[PDB]
């Protein structure tokens, strides 16, 4: 398990421009902005990921939350190798007390390996319990 | 046999023209191939991939009031460039190339005799521009 801190971000500000029909000037150059926050990281690690289509309030916040789930899901990566060989999006309860995991996690990856000698093992990469 | 004449049945050893008397004669013939072990199966595979390169192993003795000079001449011949024609005592004439020659020689333990452990390899030319 590795929950680093170089790939997190407190405030994600999404800006852009409005691409609707008729909308021009301020309502298409000035207004569109949004500031979503992840009240788990810590100090002010700001950011600004700009938008590239029809910047609506919902569009802004949604791109924002998408990346705020990417960075989140990269800030606790749990690679486990299990024994014998259905989890591409499955959630499981995982218990690793020594590193303080008592939580429900989503498997992002799944790798079955084999080799007639010493193998048959499955490697899972999991998803953080924010 | 009862009347097996040894020195009329083994060929006198000699490498690259320089003759010597051998005390042993080995060889490492063979044939190399793959071995398939398909998973979860009561079956096996084999695929013959060619001929295994031969190697010969001999042990020379020098027991004469001039074994030092003979040993030094033999050393000078063995380190001459390129492969040469070898007369293996029990396999006849081959083209071999020296690979190692250990020369053991004690003084206050066994003075007078010198033993040499030789290791040759089957050596054929190719041509120059890959065939």
């Amino acid at each position: 398990a590795e929950q680093s801190e170089d790939q997190a971000n407190s405030q994600i500000t999404v800006k852009g421009h409005r691409t609707q029909k008729g909308v021009w000037g301020n309502d298409a150059i000035v207004q569109p902005v949004q500031t979503v926050a992840d009240s788990w990281v810590g100090a002010n690690i700001p950011l600004t990921i700009q938008h590239y289509g029809d910047a609506t309030n919902e569009g802004l916040q949604r791109r924002a939350k998408f990346e705020a789930d990417r960075r989140a899901a990269e800030s606790k990566s749990v690679s486990v190798t299990v024994f014998h060989v259905w989890d591409i999006g499955t959630v499981h309860y995982v218990e690793i007390p020594p590193e303080g995991i008592f939580d429900v996690l989503e498997c992002v990856s799944l790798t079955y390996t084999v080799d007639a000698k010493s193998t048959l093992e499955t490697k899972l990469e999991l998803a953080p319990p924010p | 046999g009862p009347c097996y004449n040894p020195d009329a049945e083994y060929l006198p050893a000699s490498f690259k023209g320089f003759s010597f008397d051998a005390d042993s004669s080995d060889s490492d013939h063979g044939r190399n191939g793959a071995e398939a072990e398909f998973v979860f199966g009561e079956r096996t595979g084999y695929a013959d991939l060619g001929i295994k390169i031969k190697s010969y192993q001999l042990r020379a003795r020098f027991q004469t009031n001039d074994h030092i000079a003979q040993t030094n001449a033999f050393i000078a011949v063995l380190e001459s460039p390129g492969p040469g024609l070898l007369v293996h005592p029990t396999r006849g004439t081959v083209f071999a190339a020296c690979r190692s020659a250990r020369v053991t020689d004690s003084k206050v333990d066994a003075a007078g005799v010198t033993y040499v452990e030789l290791d040759f390899v089957e050596a054929n030319s190719v041509l120059s521009g890959f065939g």
